[PDB]
RNA sequence: AGUAGUAACAAGAG
RNA sequence: UAUACCUCUGCUUCUGCUAUU
RNA sequence: GAAUGCUAUAAUAG
């Protein structure tokens, strides 16, 4: 239901075929505004910036305020954050798992793809494993 | 460059244990060699001074079975093992923990030692420490001129003290023999940039993720940065 | 000598290759990990899974271990547990009666230190163990939400600052870096270590008791007249919306939560005794029977030396020697000379953001002191002038020289404000802009300092100045001096004002701070009618309950004497409430209303009922003769203090249908207390002064006439007026 | 108890992966009593910190004399084995 | 809020109407587009470093490209012959 | 049958 | 086949995010 | 005459 009914308030918008995933991708997003009251998701970038413009005119130095906090916080954070998510999707299994094991799974799954970036205890190098790991040609995991 | 020479001089033991040290301090060892060579030369010098000393079970120092020497070394273990240590002996002996992380350990004195390696003269190192310290712990330091300035009460023996000087000069000379040397003595200064590079694949997801009216994700962050919607 | 076993189980483990894997690979980061790794999906209905699994025959899992064998398989037919081992445990399991069988035949363990180790809560008993109980009261409560500390602190620091002592306390080897902390509680850490040293209680618990009486639990709580966490703990029990109840606790209470909360006793005597001829008398009357908890507020001002304008004014009014010490959080001054005129400015800080801030006219001479530092100050308006101090403690003489800085408001202070500074906190309630910048310095002063400017020190005989580092320097702080060399009877006036034996004034009730803040202990008045120094909606409330109550009299006695019912005791207390800028011209109008209700035959007593309090403020009318004109009478408070004239408003509004005065969410009838020609006799009439309805809306005459419009037209001209949406009205003068 | 309806599908092994990182971790926690408490940091090996920590404790059980010879050369012959 | 509601409720221009619209947002999660939640860390993080630029731009782009999993499947059933079995989403256009 | 209600249970497993 | 009138199981037959912390 | 910012296995809210 939710499936198709996000896709019926975008379906007017720009659709095309993800030469990454080779999924069904729509693009509502600047789009054809509406002609009824019927849900639109057919948002217009402009109009969210001048919004965002006028909040940062009202809020001065807000942004780059909590993006300092927000940045300084990553830098601190450690990768066992992960572990308190109660049942986070677990990729080696296909199955959902508690977020501890979950987690425990991908680290140990990507040592054997010669990613270690998780032993270094920050997060930062952790995530940088992550964006990495869509390059490896093959990714192995265990399975007992 | 240092990357080929400290593979010749210093063990893997010594390369790996000072690169932990380097990694925990959270700064490159091919970025900066000149603080890797120091730290290698500062954990060479303190295994040296605690190679063959031992203690018998009558409680007497004696050159080498038996497993229990008569230093502690300090330098090389990491940050939190070595606080652990630090702390263990000084609460077991009885005496005031340093607020700075000493190097080496006499277990006959019952006293901590500071080691340092100065470049100019070490009579000027030893008065340039004693204000952070004080009598904290026994200082010992050495320069690769031939000039050693230990505490009033030094356990270092005359066969002991040889072995540092020979061995600091033999490498000050390798160092000369390898047109190396000029490679510590000029300044070395860069603050390491957080930098998080992203792979081929989620750089092409990040393209195919943007508005429609959009080349590339290039152009929606340059359309954002600089551009002004008002109306 | 635990140690042996402990490396002896080692090489048991790394026998199994997956362990030896595990411990040689799995950093003492991740630890963090792999200790929370469990196959245990997170039971979501716990409380059915709980009553679900007590009918089970053995829900529970004992410890492997000599004492779990020490419990029987069976009693007396009594499955008590079995021999399959649980999952988790990897001991056997066992039905509830197991438990109810070990509390009655089990080994008596020894409980020693439990005492010790539970104090936290022992304590928390004790203070309601030895507690007085007094009277409840049945009445409106006007609850305040602000974040207060929910239980009672040994020391309170930082979450880092204590977790590091308990460290100390009770794990010394895995410390870490020993931090300043460590000496600055030695006496708590050894003093603690020392009552914990015999307990056989698992450390784990020590820990968490510890924080529990280290760490702050401060959380947002609707809160009434109690602060003070020993008064928190049993915040069900103090009040509710409709009801008061008074309560001591036990043990001790802090001479600072006395001296915080005396303070805002002297304020709400003072901010109600303005209103009344004579102030000294009502002043007087009140203090004398004010309690702050258990202790008289004359004997609290007597055993006190500190305390506000407002305690000075008070403590005279008593008779008591006034103290003009006076305090800023950590520093604490006393007035040599000087006059302070504290007027509200909006200044521009080092960030680049404008804030409204009181600040102080005149030069003003001050005996400065922090902690063994002591000193005599100097300032004009925003301008540090020179500050004298002595070579005490190097952070003592840091940190009074940083409280001098911001408590002279220098424009040299405000350039050093870079970074985050909130004056306004997360729920949009306003912080101390002076005791934020005050707390905000004393953790970042090189800032200060640097954006301060220094100068030649002075060549004096005892004077030797200092520069950031506080040590005997040739550059010294724009104005800081370093030297080695460290009443008179007042009469008080019936109208609040402190004079001299020779006729110039050292303080008056003009000057006390306008700010209404919560108590930090209990405040009780033991005279009658209490309620005066209530707040707003309670006296406003109140006020017109009274007006109620005796609605028969009232209404009576006006339709006979005009003005012999206005002056009235409960109008009196109502004043203290309607900014005085408007009191007057409110009495002005609403009388005007009043009477021409009584004369022109077109009664409402729902607006009588409404307008009559305000009308005890000496009317003040234009200049024309005729009385000023309103929409809404603003009262003391938030933006919803205030009444309507033509509909209803937060705190006052009439429902005909049901003939119900609704005030302040209270509910209350008006059946029987009606004229049978009000229901179809308009509002129109009773909603401006010397003006009544002549018809219904007139086009002709065109839009809705302001107020100012109104005010400014000639008797006998018609005018288009709204009452509320859909009711319109054509008025005549 | 532990719902066990794990036992009954293949899912068990995992029983054995968690009774194996709980062996680690609780030996681990009886050298580094604060572990249990405030979380313990190091990217270094567990197996290195642990080993230390009982070599000291050992060496210092020795020196202090709440350890026997025969007991402390096991000790620092059973930890050399690692 | 009664802080908030207290001031906009006073700031009423005097003789005008203050309406309260009691709302709701319908769709929430369907109608809001990822490719919105990227513009919007841009935005934000205007004058943040290159890499936190890049990094807050990574969780709206896998978003962008994010796959929703089926469930369990559905459950095709037998009246007559009371048997009952559960079609993996795999296997959904398995059967007509 | 029934519970129940947009899809399940009315035992499941070796 | 069979053991099986036996044996094991009663949230694990996918329970999320963000607040009140 | 102000503060002190947090961070459950429950429940509620969206
Ligand atoms: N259990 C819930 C309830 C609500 N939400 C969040 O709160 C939003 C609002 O939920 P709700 O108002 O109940 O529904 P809508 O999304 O508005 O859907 P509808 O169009 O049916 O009103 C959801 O979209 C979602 O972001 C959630 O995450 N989990
Ligand atoms: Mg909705």
């Amino acid at each position: 239901d939710t499936v198709i009914r996000t896709h019926e308030y975008s379906n007017k918008g720009k659709q095309y075929i993800s030469d990454v995933t080779g999924c069904t991708m729509v693009d509502p997003t600047n789009g054809p505004l509406p002609e009824d009251n019927e849900p639109s998701a057919y948002a217009q970038l402009d109009c969210v910036l001048e919004a965002l413009d006028r909040m940062d005119e009202e809020h001065p130095g807000l942004f780059q305020a909590a993006s300092q906090n927000a940045m300084e916080t990553l830098m601190v954070t450690t990768v066992d954050k992960l572990t308190q998510g109660r049942q986070t999707f677990d990729w080696t299994v296909c199955r959902n798992q508690p977020a501890a094991t979950a987690l425990n799974t991908t680290i140990t799954s990507f040592r054997l793809n010669d990613l270690n970036g998780a032993d270094k205890g920050g997060l930062i190098p952790f995530c940088q494993d992550i964006i990495d790991s869509l390059d490896r040609p093959e990714m192995t995991f265990f399975s007992v | 460059s240092m990357d080929t020479f400290i593979t010749r001089n210093f063990q893997t033991t010594i390369i790996q244990k000072a690169k932990n040290t380097m990694a925990e301090f959270s700064e490159d060892p091919e970025l900066q060699p000149a603080m890797l060579f120091n730290i290698c030369v500062h954990l060479e010098v303190c295994y040296v001074i605690s190679d063959m000393n031992f203690l018998d079970e009558e409680g007497k120092a004696y050159t080498a079975q038996n497993l229990r020497p008569q230093y502690e070394v300090i330098e090389g273990m990491p940050r939190t093992i070595a606080w652990m240590v630090q702390r263990s002996l000084a609460q077991e002996h009885g005496i005031e923990t340093p607020k700075y992380l000493a190097d080496l350990f006499d277990y006959k004195t019952k006293r901590f030692i500071e080691v340092g390696i100065t470049k100019g003269l070490a009579d000027d190192y030893f008065w340039k420490k004693k204000e952070k310290l004080g009598n904290s712990m026994e200082l010992m330091i050495f320069s690769y001129n031939q000039d050693y300035s230990l505490s009033n009460e030094s356990s270092l023996d005359e066969e002991g003290k040889g072995r540092v000087l020979s061995r600091l000069t033999e490498l000050q000379a390798e160092l000369s023999l390898k047109n190396l040397w000029q490679v510590l003595i000029g300044e070395e200064d860069v603050e390491k940039g957080i930098d998080f590079k992203l792979g081929q694949t989620i750089s092409r997801l990040r393209d195919i993720s943007v508005p429609a009216g959009f080349s590339n994700f290039e152009g929606m962050r340059s359309y954002i940065d600089n551009i002004d919607p008002k109306g | 000598g635990m140690t042996l076993a402990k490396i002896e189980l080692l090489k048991q483990l790394l026998r199994d290759n997956e362990a030896k894997t595990v411990l040689k690979q799995t950093t003492v980061d991740q630890y963090n990990i792999i200790r929370k790794f469990n196959t245990s999906r997170i039971e979501k209905n716990p409380s059915l899974r709980m009553k679900w699994a007590m009918c089970s025959n053995f829900p529970l899992a004992l410890t492997k271990g000599d004492m779990a064998n020490r419990i029987p398989l069976e009693y007396k037919g009594i499955q008590l547990k079995t021999n399959a081992e649980d999952i988790g445990t990897k001991g056997q399991m066992c039905s509830i009666a197991a438990v109810t069988w070990w509390n009655t035949y089990g080994p008596i363990g020894d409980t020693e230190g439990f005492e010790r180790v539970y104090e936290s809560f022992f304590l928390r008993k004790m203070r309601l163990d030895n507690a007085t109980w007094g009277r409840i009261t049945f009445g409106p409560v006007e609850r305040v939400r602000k974040r207060v500390l929910l239980n009672p602190l040994t020391k309170e620091m930082p979450p880092d600052e204590a977790s590091n002592v308990i460290m100390e306390i009770l794990f010394p080897k895995e410390a870490g870096i020993p931090r300043e902390s460590t000496w600055i509680h030695r006496e708590l850490i050894k003093e603690k270590r020392e009552k914990l040293k015999g307990t056989m209680i698992t450390p784990i618990v020590l820990a968490y008791m510890l924080e529990r009486e280290l760490v702050a639990r401060r959380r947002f709580l609707p809160v009434a007249g109690a602060t003070s966490a020993e008064f928190i703990e049993m915040l069900h029990c103090l009040q509710g919306e409709n009801w008061r109840q008074i309560y001591h606790p036990g043990g001790n209470k802090l001479t600072e939560s006395r001296s915080q909360s005396m303070i805002v006793a002297c304020r709400k005597i003072i901010r109600r005794s303005i209103v009344a001829s004579n102030p000294l008398e009502l002043a007087v009357e009140i203090a004398n029977k004010t309690v702050i908890d258990t202790e008289p507020l004359k004997s609290c001002l007597a055993a006190i030396d500190g305390g506000d304008v407002a305690c000075d004014i008070i403590r005279a009014a008593l008779g008591l020697k006034i103290r003009q010490r006076q305090r800023f959080g950590r520093l604490e001054l006393k007035r040599i000379s000087g006059r302070g005129f504290k007027n509200d400015e909006e200044i521009l800080i080092g960030n680049g953001t404008i804030q409204k801030i009181g600040i102080w006219d005149g030069e003003e001479e001050f005996h400065v002191r922090c902690g063994e530092c002591r000193g005599i100050l100097k300032k004009s308006k925003m301008k540090l002038e020179k500050l004298l101090i002595n070579s005490a403690k190097k952070e003592d003489m840091r940190d009074l020289i940083i409280l001098c800085m911001v408590f002279s408001q220098d424009t040299r202070m405000f350039q050093g404000v870079r970074g985050e500074i909130n004056f306004l906190n997360r729920a949009g309630q306003l912080l101390s802009p002076m005791y934020q910048l005050q707390r905000y310095f004393l953790n970042r002063s090189n800032d200060l300092f640097d954006q301060w400017g220094y100068e030649e020190s002075p060549k004096a005989s005892e004077l030797h100045g200092i520069n950031e580092s506080m040590n005997a320097s040739d550059y010294t702080l724009k104005g800081v001096v370093v030297t080695r060399n460290v009443t008179e009877k007042v009469s008080i006036t019936k109208n609040l004002s402190l004079i001299k034996r020779t006729g110039e004034v050292i303080m008056g009730a003009n000057d006390v701070s306008e700010l209404e803040s919560q108590a930090q202990l209990m405040i009780t008045y033991d005279t009658p009618k209490m309620w005066e120094m209530g707040t707003t909606k309670e006296l406003v409330q109140n006020t017109y309950q009274w007006v109620l109550k005796n609605l028969v009299t009232l209404k009576a006695q006006f339709l006979l004497g005009k003005e012999d019912m206005f002056q009235w005791d409960a109008f009196e207390a109502f004043e203290s409430i309607i900014p005085q800028k408007m009191a007057g011209q409110y009495s002005g109008f609403a009388r005007a209303v009043l009477k021409q209700m009584r004369d022109q035959e077109v009664m409402k007593t729902d607006q009588f009922i409404k307008l009559l309090p305000f009308c005890f403020s000496p009317p003040k009318l234009r200049s024309n003769g005729e009385p000023y004109q309103f929409l809404k009478l603003v009262l003391k408070g938030g933006g919803e203090n205030f009444i309507e004239v033509r509909k209803g408003s937060p705190l006052f509004s009439y429902n005909p249908q049901t003939e119900v005065l609704t005030i302040c969410g209270r509910m209350m009838s008006l059946k029987g207390k009606i004229e049978d020609e009000e229901r179809n006799r308009s509002m129109g009439n009773a909603v401006l002064a010397g003006f009544l309805v002549s018809g219904k809306y007139d086009p002709d005459l065109g839009d809705f006439k302001t107020i100012e419009e109104l005010e400014k037209l000639k008797p006998g001209e018609k005018a288009n007026i709204l009452l509320y949406q859909g009711k319109p009205v054509k008025v005549v003068k | 108890k532990r719902n066990r309806s794990i036992l009954n599908t293949d899912q068990r092994n995992m029983i054995l992966e968690e009774q194996c990182y709980a062996k680690c971790c609780n030996l681990f926690e009886a050298c580094f009593n604060s572990a249990s408490y405030r979380k313990p940091v190091g990217q270094h090996s567990m197996l290195e910190a642990m080993a230390h920590r009982l070599r000291m404790d050992a060496r210092l059980d020795y020196e202090s004399g709440r350890m026997s010879k025969d007991d402390f050369e096991k000790a620092m012959a059973h930890l050399g084995e690692i | 809020l009664s802080n908030a509601v207290a001031k906009m409720l006073s700031n009423c221009p005097p003789g005008g109407i203050s309406m309260t619209v009691t709302g709701d947002n319908t769709k929430w999660n369907e109608c809001l587009n990822p490719r919105i939640f990227l513009a919007m860390t841009e935005r934000i993080t205007r004058d943040s470093p290159i890499w936190f630029r890049d990094f807050c731009s990574i969780a709206p782009v896998l978003f962008s490209n994010k796959i929703a999993r089926l469930g369990k499947g559905f459950m095709i059933t037998s009246k007559t012959k009371r048997l009952k079995a559960q079609i993996p989403c795999p296997d959904l256009f398995s059967i007509p």
